[PDB]
Order: C-alpha cells, then structure tokens, then sequence
C-alpha cells in the first residue's frame, strides 16, 4: 500500500511534473526561436530596411 | 524582407476593398466604394492617362 498509493503514486507525479518540465523547455525553445530568428531576426531586417 | 501595403499596386488594394463592400454591401459602404473608387477612375485614371 506505500509503495502504490504513496511511493508509486508520488513516481507518477514526480514524471507528470518532468513531463511538464520538458513542455516548458520545448516552450522556451519555441519562444527562442521566435525571438532570435525570428523577433530579432525581425528587428534586424527592420532596422536594414530603416 | 517586409513590404509595406502601399508597394502593392493600387488596384489590388481597390480590388480588395471592393470585394469587402461586396461582402459588406450595406449603404454606407456601398456608398464610400462608389466615391472611392470615382475617386480612383477620376484622379489617378486621369493620372494614369
């Protein structure tokens, strides 16, 4: 009974919330992504053009 | 490269807008097309001649 509704059941938390941490860091790769080719990339093509 | 509105030609952002009243066909869009575009065939047709 530990091990499953304790032990067991703080594993699957303990995975939901690296799972979580791999969206975010995919999410923060994305945003990245988005900022440096693409907002900045952006903002220097912008300021070329200006 | 970014393009602005206006470097597209005169006549698609005409031909947008009307197919918008065409959309929008209620009077008082009706009625700015009719003067915008009698605008367009008078001033820059005249120009365009």
């Amino acid at each position: 009974r530990i091990i499953s509704s304790e032990v067991q059941e703080s594993n699957r938390t303990e995975t939901e919330l690296v799972g979580l941490k791999q969206n975010l860091i995919n999410n923060k790769l994305k945003l990245m992504n988005v900022l440096e080719t693409g907002i900045m990339y952006k903002l220097e093509i912008l300021q070329e053009q200006l | 490269k970014t393009i602005f509105v206006e470097d597209f030609p005169t006549d698609l952002i005409l031909k947008v807008m009307a197919e918008v009243t065409d959309l929008w066909p209620l009077t008082e869009f009706k009625q700015d097309y009719d003067q915008l575009y009698h605008n367009y065939e008078q001033l820059s047709s005249k120009l365009r001649f």
